[PDB]
């Protein structure tokens, strides 16, 4: 069983981390410096530092080596106990469903709970049912 | 290899089989990678935007599912390596499942994400 190391990355960084460890593994795996590394571990609800598994800790040292992203957490590497292996990969309740009830963060109904209507399949707007709270211009001017 | 890495960020999607992790323009121009035969995604919009979705979260860089602790633990061993996801929510209308268990590939739940 492979053990998992933790590295340290920049914050917002995190998916642009895995995306460019990915390629360097595939621009590495046929040349004589491969890269050991089975997968990196990048939650969505965490933001600052992600996962790597590795057998030893030397190999996460090898193959990070380069790496502008991972060159603040490069001198040191921690290592989780085994139980540790398993809440990583929990998540609690994506978040795309009809008929459900979300809240807004901009506009004028800020922290207002709406519900959800219809979903565009462009991925571009949503479709909301709020309650309007505006006065039907009548006090403002 | 190089068509199983998405290639832009934005605008990308997971499969609710084998939860590949890819962007739309290869979901519709090569298609699912770890399943071609029984899905038959490439070439359309309309068989991509109604099996796979974009309600998922979670990636993991899968390299070698035949020796990893992760690929098992995901039933995802006698995959292609490659970027996949953790927990792929949603399920398939009763319209492709029916022809899944008469082919032979039993559709398993891939959402691991506990609820409440
Ligand atoms: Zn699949």
């Amino acid at each position: 069983d492979p053990n998992l190391w933790t590295v340290k990355c920049k914050i917002g960084e995190e998916r642009a981390t895995a995306i460019s460890l990915m390629r360097k593994f595939i621009a590495y795996q046929f040349t004589d410096t491969p890269l050991q590394i089975k997968s990196v571990v990048a939650p969505e609800h965490v933001k600052g530092y992600i996962y790597v598994e590795a057998y030893k800790q030397t190999h996460v040292k090898q193959a990070i080596e380069g790496v502008g992203n991972l060159r603040l957490g490069y001198w040191n590497q921690q290592m989780v106990p085994i139980k540790e292996m398993t809440d990583v990969l929990k998540v609690v309740k994506a978040n795309l469903k009809p008929k459900s009830w979300v809240r807004l963060k901009r506009g004028i109904y800020k922290d207002d709970i709406a519900q959800v209507d219809y979903v565009e399949p462009s991925q571009n707007t949503i479709s909301l049912k709020m309650i309007p709270r505006i006065d039907y211009d009548r006090i403002k001017a | 290899a190089l068509e199983t890495v998405p290639k832009d960020l934005r605008h990308l999607r997971a499969c609710l089989l084998c939860s590949l992790v890819k962007t739309i323009d290869q979901f519709e121009y090569d298609g699912c990678d770890n399943c071609d035969a029984y899905l038959q995604m490439k070439g359309n919009r309309e068989m991509v935007y109604d099996c796979t979705s974009s309600s998922f979260d979670g990636i993991i860089a899968m390299m070698s599912p035949e020796d990893s602790w992760v690929s098992k633990w995901q039933r995802v061993s006698n995959f292609k390596p490659g970027v996949y996801a953790v927990s792929v929510t949603g399920r398939l209308p009763q319209g492709i499942v029916r022809e899944l268990k008469s082919r032979g590939v039993a559709y398993k739940s891939r959402d691991t994400a506990i609820k409440t």
